[PDB]
DNA sequence: GGCGGCCGCTCTAGAACAGGATGTATATATCTGACACGTGCCTGGAGACTAGGGAGTAATCCCCTTGGCGGTTAAAACGCGGGGGACAGCGCGTACGTGCGTTTAAGCGGTGCTAGAGCTGTCTACGACCAATTGAGCGGCCTCGGCACCGGGATTCTCCAGGG
DNA sequence: TGTCCCCCGCGTTTTAACCGCCAAGGGGATTACTCCCTAGTCTCCAGGCACGTGTCAGATATATACATCCTGTTCTAGAGCGGCCGCC
């Protein structure tokens, strides 16, 4: 698996900002924000893999990223 | 292929470009460019040669001939340049003509006979030829038939008519190898001519 | 290895982005599709472990909360462009923007 | 003899550079006030023991995510037209930087007093735990209806063109 | 105030997304046998805490001294002006 970070297209990116109400939207943006959702998913994946792997399981659950996400303030109902 | 090419004004077409989809249309009629009718009439106005010396007396003869007599005097001519048109296809085609298709002969046969059909009135019409012409004409009229010359002439003035055609080939925009074959099938004719004295 | 190699209508900018603003801030699903989220998050999970797998609803949640996350930060920055006395957004209001919440 | 072109001369200003100004960086002198060592405890963890219970591990099972396809229409992406806005630039100004006069309360040190938090008993209901029990929460099945979908139609707000 | 170049609206053609459908096989979930070390005591003792105190580095103090910033004076480059010279 190479190059994912370019699955975020640059109409969802768009998208993303007119569900924020951003009126006019840089072309720069797009790839600052594929680098904060990086970050982002790069310490949130990480915490549920630390998560996963102290319940002795291969594969993550949802409620290990829920847990995840409440850590850090961030909490997510519904899963 | 290419980059424009279009009936209709030009949309780097390679159907109107840059429209919808519900605005084709495919009948037929007369299709001009006019680059894009002058570009929207420049965007709505800002938003508002001669003959060789082989048998050249003939011409010398008859200038001084036709001050007086023109050559001809019964207006039922018995000369018809119409068998001496038609021998060319038994005599001269099937000798000098290289094997293969005798269309340089009979099409250009034709051809002058097309042009015989309406050289009168402009052209090889001497002040009392015209009056005979006219007197033609004019007794040609009683039963309002066309005015047919192959009957009524002779094959003397084809002669003249071959002697005045080069200054006119070059009249309008032409290719000059054209010229050129018209120069060899002259040539030809004079060639054919030249022992055959009697007709002319 | 062994290779050698008629007026049309002409929307103006602005009117269609407030129309999108309106449709989306009101609508309900998910803006980014699935299996471009997903791979994303299988190739960076590979990078701390390796033989991952990540099922349905985990992914759902994953998607959701990234999604919330960066739509709460298009919300500041396009704050601080106005605030800017800008209606298009910038990078560095963005870098601003985690600045100012720490991250 | 008049005039355009050329070069020298003086005027003007940007800027490198040196000197004065004032708030800090240091060099002792000395206070000083907690810092860490010593002492004396003494109060909480360690050796050792009793007992047991929740996970390590094995087995099953069934479940659910990954790979892996065509299909098809929603949409990413390329590109043309163009359009309104980020920013360089310029000008107006006012209002906030700088500086002391003057006032004014912050803080150091002192004294008195009680508001009340630990501290020690005391006595007392209260919740974990053990028998004994029991009743609707939930998995699952039957039913059912609210809005997604599909169009049909429509008001309804928005852009383009004409007139003053 | 301008401008121009950066982004948006739309035409068009690819492009991969989602549902449709099928097995798989690691893997979550459940049940049971067993086993070590953690709940809970007994005793004590050696490391941790309260108190006392010599002390050694930090702060006050002030002439001396940095130290860079602000500003005055001069140096040198640039544009404007005027005198001189050659040509028609």
């Amino acid at each position: 698996l190479r190059d994912n970070i370019q699955g975020i297209t640059k109409p969802a990116i768009r998208r993303l900002a007119r569900r924020g109400g951003v009126k006019r939207i840089s072309g720069l943006i797009y790839e600052e924000t594929r680098g904060v959702l990086k970050v982002f998913l790069e310490n949130v994946i990480r915490d549920a893999v630390t998560y996963t792997e102290h319940a002795k399981r291969k594969t993550v659950t949802a409620m290990d990223v829920v847990y995840a996400l409440k850590r850090q303030g961030r909490t997510l109902y519904g899963f | 292929g290419g980059r424009c090419l279009a009936f209709h004004g030009p949309l780097m077409y390679e159907h109107y470009q840059g429209w919808k989809s519900s605005w084709d249309e495919w009948v037929g009629y007369d299709r001009i460019r006019a680059y894009n009718e002058e570009n929207i009439a420049m965007k709505k106005r800002l938003a508002n040669l001669q003959i060789p010396i082989k048998l050249k007396s003939v011409l010398v003869d008859d200038w001084e001939y036709v001050t007086k007599d023109k050559k001809i005097c019964r207006l039922p001519a018995d000369v018809t340049v119409e068998m001496v048109l038609n021998k060319y296809e038994h005599e001269v085609s099937q000798e000098l003509e290289s094997p293969g298709s005798q269309s340089q002969l009979s099409e250009y046969c034709a051809g002058l006979k097309l042009y015989f059909d309406k050289c009168l009135g402009n052209m090889l019409l001497y002040r009392l030829e015209r009056l005979q012409y006219d007197e033609l004409l004019k007794k040609s009229s009683k039963d309002q038939k066309p005015l047919v010359p192959i009957r009524i002439y002779g094959a003397i003035h084809l002669l003249r008519l071959i002697s005045v055609l080069p200054e006119l080939i070059s009249s309008t925009t032409m290719d000059l190898q054209s010229c050129q074959l018209l120069i060899k099938q002259t040539e030809d004719f004079l060639v054919w001519l030249l022992m055959h004295v009697d007709e002319y | 290895r062994q290779s050698t190699g008629k007026k049309p209508h002409r929307y103006r900018p602005g009117t269609v982005a407030l129309r999108e603003i309106r449709r989306y801030q009101k609508s309900t699903e998910l803006l980014i599709r699935k299996l471009p989220f997903q791979r994303l998050v299988r190739e960076i999970a590979q990078d701390f472990k390796t033989d991952l797998r990540f099922q349905s609803s985990a992914v759902m949640a994953l998607q959701e909360a990234s999604e919330a996350y960066l739509v709460a930060l298009f919300e500041d920055t396009n704050l601080a462009a106005i605030h800017a006395k800008r209606v298009t957004i910038m990078p560095k209001d963005i870098q601003l923007a985690r600045r100012i919440r720490g991250e």
